[PDB]
């Protein structure tokens, strides 16, 4: 979207997350991903892999 | 908003944040219409939400 992106007036600046990479052998258990609706559906968990 | 001779300007409330994470539980202090247009009663507790 933008590779420099200024903190807007409106935002709040959280913090800065490092990539998550699962390399050719690995998997993460995804504890609170978001559905197609992007809402936090908290309590599952997603295994991604590959 | 520039005041009238009459309004005593209060502190400025912000509109809470409301994501499908969330939802605003609150009660009515009185007989009211809210912005949705849903009579409320005088201390009935409902939720709003992001729909």
């Amino acid at each position: 979207d933008t590779e420099a992106h200024v903190p807007d007036v409106y935002e709040e600046v959280l913090g800065v997350v490092p990539i998550t990479t699962l390399g050719p052998r690995h998997y993460c258990v995804i504890l609170d991903p978001m559905g197609p609706d992007g809402k936090n559906q908290l309590g599952q968990k997603r295994v991604v892999k590959g | 908003y520039l005041p009238a001779v009459f309004e005593e300007v209060l502190d400025l409330v912000d509109a809470v944040i409301l994501t499908e994470k969330t939802a605003l539980h609150l009660r009515a202090r009185q007989n009211f219409k809210d912005l949705r247009g849903v009579a409320h009663r005088t201390g009935e507790e409902w939720l709003v939400t992001v729909q």
